């Protein structure tokens, strides 16, 4: 738990998160972000190692 | 004798059952549905239990 780096979503809580739709669709994270916002789940990136 | 090799891994703790377990899972990835098999790397050797 001590090694979890925060992200934009974590820093945005209680505030306003401004993203780019072009960035979302281009980087392929749109579906993950949508399921994160709708459900409430967040998954910090884990390496397969 | 490996102690961590023979121990009942607790999966679900029973509740009052009112209501019965209601597990809603937006993801359908196999690691989230059936669970994942975390491994132990002992001296560069992958081994699970």
């Amino acid at each position: 738990v001590s090694l979890i780096r925060p992200g934009a979503v974590h820093r945005a809580q209680g505030g306003y998160l401004i993203l780019d739709a072009l960035s979302l669709k281009r980087e392929g994270t749109w579906e993950a972000f949508k399921r994160a916002l709708r459900n409430g789940q967040v998954e910090p990136v884990t390496e397969p190692q | 004798l490996d102690p961590a090799q023979w121990r009942p891994n607790l999966l679900t703790s029973s509740s009052s059952g009112t209501p019965p377990p209601i597990v809603y899972e937006p993801y359908a990835t196999a690691p989230r549905l059936f669970g994942r098999l975390d491994y132990l790397v002992d001296r560069g050797v992958w081994s699970t239990n």
